[PDB]
RNA sequence: UACUAAGUGGAAAAGGAUGUGAAAGUGCUAAAACAGCAAGGAUGUUGGCUUAGAAGCAGCCAUCGUUUAAAGAGUGCGUAA
RNA sequence: ACCUCGAUGUCGACUCAUCUCAUCCUCGAGCUGAAGCAGGUUCGAAGGGUUCGGCUGUUCGCCGAUUAAAGAGAUACGUG
């Protein structure tokens, strides 16, 4: 819910619920290990690059000021 | 409005002793001796077949008085004709409780033995090692005992763990 | 309990009672308990 | 208003006096879904499954010349089917409702304004 | 209980379709076989307690919603309900009401048509 | 800033506000108003604060008028000087309020947001508040 | 330790795993009184001590357990 | 002759007060009024959209209609559904 | 500027301290975006306790190490 989100319902591959997440790579680092922490390791996640999207102002802060 | 409400009666199951100091209702399910202090605005009548106690005076504290005395008359009547019982669940992993003679033991997060004495006029029954039933003649005393047993453990949101009142679905909090 | 000097109904079930001439509130919501109104 | 109460009582007294047949049977849980199922079954029947207060049905019945003074003191959800203009099919439907519940005792009403024992009126119905 | 808005095709990829205890394929077989008539067309799905959710289902006669969408002659989602776009007339209104003649439980032409307007004036077309 | 264009004197006698409302004794433009139960001094800073507070809660369509405006001055001596060398230098501006005087009126605004804004105004003024409506 | 029971463990694995496994032994006690192991195909072994476990002898079951055995 | 259940009396700002009387208005109403309880509470409809997945309560455009005492896109609680 | 200017002995340190609670700690208790520990919040409670050294006359302050704890204050900013 806190990382540009894909929480608009549920997607299931007829026996396994695979949820899409268009999430920036900068927010993967602690994300994946904490997801394994919270989910007790009962899931996983796949490495696929979606696309080059807009950078949020949080990263823009270091561009110029 | 609770004013001189209709309180039915069967003058064969329970007999009455209406006095200005004690009201003693007696029957096969024991006796209840309601203690009422002297100098009360209320007047008691010798009646059966839906006895009703009327108001000689009309004033706020007297109004509350009559309401509460009528409510406690209802309470004592249903107690002496039916008794009272409470039941308490205990939701835990190693929590349990059972009986020794007249004392209820407790297994809690305490690493020290916990036992509590059973008050008079009430009896405990165990059906599962955690959920207990306390049965007596007073809703007052049974609720007091239920709170006494509860006082050692409070349910918490992070896990179902505590003295459940058989109908309390508590709110949930999701940490780790 | 919340230390304040003016409390008004803030959740829909915060009803006001006076216990021993101390004004307090009762509600299901546990972030809405307070006294010394 | 109380005057409105009296004039509504008079209006429904006129309604029941005009209506020959009418059956009011107390229902636990008369359900709206199965009610409109009845409505499909009744269709354009002179009957109208309807729900109005139970005190007005006393003073309606006591103004409108139909037998029973203590038969009006029913307790609970009450709905009257005014049988007319295919009153028979209305009776069919209300007995279907009788078989749709546990067992619903005869509260009041009859086929065409002459109440008798209800061990056969349901047989006219089915 | 668990209203289901699905097409007439596959009954496998419905996550809310199998949530009351029913299994997926055990009905999906006959669902596909008997809905091949309108595969690619919507068939709403609901359910009732059978005895234990071994197997139960009920398919609903289609309300006019995909035909009501083309009644506006627009294949786009209608986030504009006060705009009268598309042509509907008493003839077309009655033709639509034929679909919902058996779909509703209150039976009369004028009231079913009033249903059609009330659901349709808010469709994205301020209907006649 | 609410600073008047010019002043003949910087060092005047403020007011005797123990008397019924000379002017602005009733709401004129809007439909409701705040009134002071009694009179007192008010600075200009708190007038600006009340104006901005009521404007933040003001709708994009509502309008508000103020009645009392800073006309008088207010002076304070430094905290090292003994009693009496002259008269010091003025610090800020003060307006007077008489008992029964109205100061704020609002219009073209919902009544609920109206009472909201009146409460906001009342919580910021030391003088005791009271609420009235446009009588005529 | 607190939180375990042999019947509870086998029930949990049977439901959530579908293991369809077979037991051989049965602990005596609930969570602290583990001082003997009922044996199913042979005789129960009574442990005379705690964290020592150096004298092991296999003594007759009192029939309150042998019937269920 | 009224009030206080505050030893107010016997000190006081802001705000809060469902403490309580009195006063002038003022809705229903022994035909059940006010509750609480016993029951329904339907229906297009998961209105249309949105994010593959949001669909009475994520949210927006609508926020209207049949049976009907009445049923609300619902009074809130429930899930990303 | 109001007693005390025909006498009011005024800093700092040592010792002796006594009192208050707007509690620094031990104590009770609620609440938490209170997994738990680790935390914050303030109601009660003053019963008790509430350091040692370097620095410049020291109060202040800084620093060192350290205690379950290294209080704010009143008493001629205590006590010739």
């Amino acid at each position: 819910s806190s990382r540009r989100g894909l929480i608009e319902g549920t997607e299931q591959r007829d026996n396994v619920q695979v949820i899409k997440a268009k999430v920036p790579l900068k927010e993967m680092f602690g994300y994946a290990t904490d997801l394994r922490s919270f989910s007790q390791g009962r899931g996983n996640y796949v490495m696929q690059f979606s696309h080059y999207a807009e950078t949020p102002k949080s990263v823009v802060n270091e561009i110029i000021a | 409005k609770i004013g001189n409400r209709t309180i039915t009666l069967d003058p064969a199951k329970v007999n009455l002793n209406f006095q200005k100091d004690h009201i003693a209702v007696k029957g096969p399910l024991g006796q209840i001796e309601l203690k009422l202090p002297p100098n009360l605005p209320l007047k008691f009548e010798l009646k059966d077949n839906n006895l009703q106690i009327t108001r000689n005076n009309e004033l706020k504290q007297s109004k509350i008085f009559h309401g509460t005395y009528n409510a406690l008359i209802t309470n004592a009547i249903i107690g002496v004709t039916q008794g009272f019982e409470k039941k308490l669940r205990l939701v835990g992993v190693g929590y349990r409780a059972n009986v020794e003679g007249e004392t209820l033991n407790l297994q809690l997060g305490y690493s020290h033995p916990i036992k509590e004495k059973i008050p008079k006029g009430l009896t405990v029954k165990v059906e599962k090692n955690t959920e207990i039933t306390i049965s007596g003649i007073s809703k007052e005393l049974v609720g007091q005992f239920a709170t006494e047993v509860r006082k050692w453990r409070k349910p918490e949101p992070y896990k179902g763990k505590g003295v459940l009142y058989f109908d309390e679905v508590i709110v949930r909090k999701a940490g780790k | 309990m919340k230390v304040r000097a003016s409390v008004k109904p803030i959740c829909k079930d915060c009803k006001i009672i006076k216990r021993h001439q101390i004004v307090r509130v009762i509600c299901k919501t546990q972030k809405h308990k307070q006294r010394q109104g | 208003a109380k005057k409105d109460k009296a004039q509504q009582v008079a209006d429904v007294s006129h309604l029941l006096s005009t209506s020959a047949g009418f059956v009011i049977f107390d229902y636990t849980s008369m359900s709206a879904i199965e009610a409109t199922s009845i409505r499909k079954k009744l269709f354009k029947n002179g009957s109208k499954i309807k729900v109005i207060k139970n005190n007005i049905l006393r003073r309606a019945l006591k103004a409108g010349k139909f037998e029973g003074i203590d038969e009006t003191a029913i307790k609970g959800k009450l709905a009257v089917a005014v049988g007319v203009n295919e009153i028979v099919e209305t009776l069919k439907a209300v007995d279907g409702v009788v078989k749709a519940k546990e067992a619903m005792n005869f509260v009041c009403g009859y086929f065409d304004n002459r109440a008798f024992n209800s061990a056969d009126l349901e047989k006219i119905a089915k | 209980i668990a209203k289901i808005n699905l097409l007439g095709g596959q009954a496998k990829p419905g996550p809310a379709l199998a949530s009351v205890g029913i299994n997926m394929g055990e009905f999906t077989k006959q669902f596909n076989e008997k809905t091949k008539d309108k595969q690619g067309e919507m068939i709403p799905c609901v359910i009732t307690a059978y005895n234990d959710k071994s197997f139960d289902f009920i398919l609903k006669t289609t309300p006019v919603s995909i035909l009501l969408k083309q009644a506006a002659k627009l294949e786009k989602g209608a986030k504009n309900a006060k705009t009268i776009v598309g042509k509907i007339t008493m003839a077309k209104a009655k033709e639509i009401a034929q679909y919902k003649l058996v779909d509703l439980n209150a039976n009369t032409v004028e009231a079913a048509l009033k249903m059609v307007l009330g659901t349709a004036k808010q469709m994205g077309i301020e209907v006649i | 800033m609410l600073q008047p264009k010019r002043t003949k004197y910087r060092k005047p006698h403020n007011v005797s506000y123990e008397g019924k409302a000379k002017g602005n004794s009733y709401v004129a433009f809007g439909e409701y108003g705040l009134v002071a139960t009694k009179g007192n001094w008010i600075d200009a800073r708190a007038i600006e604060s009340a104006r901005i507070a009521i404007s933040k809660c003001l709708g994009k369509t509502g309008k508000m008028w103020i009645r009392i405006f800073p006309h008088m001055s207010k002076t304070k001596k430094p905290l090292e000087v003994r009693m009496g060398s002259g008269k010091g230098n003025p610090e800020f501006w003060v307006a007077v309020v008489k008992q029964g005087t109205v100061m704020f009126e609002v219009a073209n605004i919902p009544e609920s947001q109206m009472i909201k804004a009146l409460t906001r105004a009342g919580h910021k003024l030391p003088v005791t508040w009271k609420i009235l409506k446009r009588e005529e | 330790k607190t939180g375990a029971n042999f019947e509870r463990s086998v029930q949990s694995i049977q439901q959530r795993l579908g293991v369809k496994a077979v037991p051989i032994q049965l602990p005596i006690g609930a969570e602290n009184d583990f001082n003997g192991i009922i044996d199913l195909i042979e005789e129960k072994v009574y442990f005379f001590d705690g964290g020592k476990e150096e004298k092991a002898e296999e003594k007759p079951i009192p029939d309150q357990f042998k019937d269920q055995v």
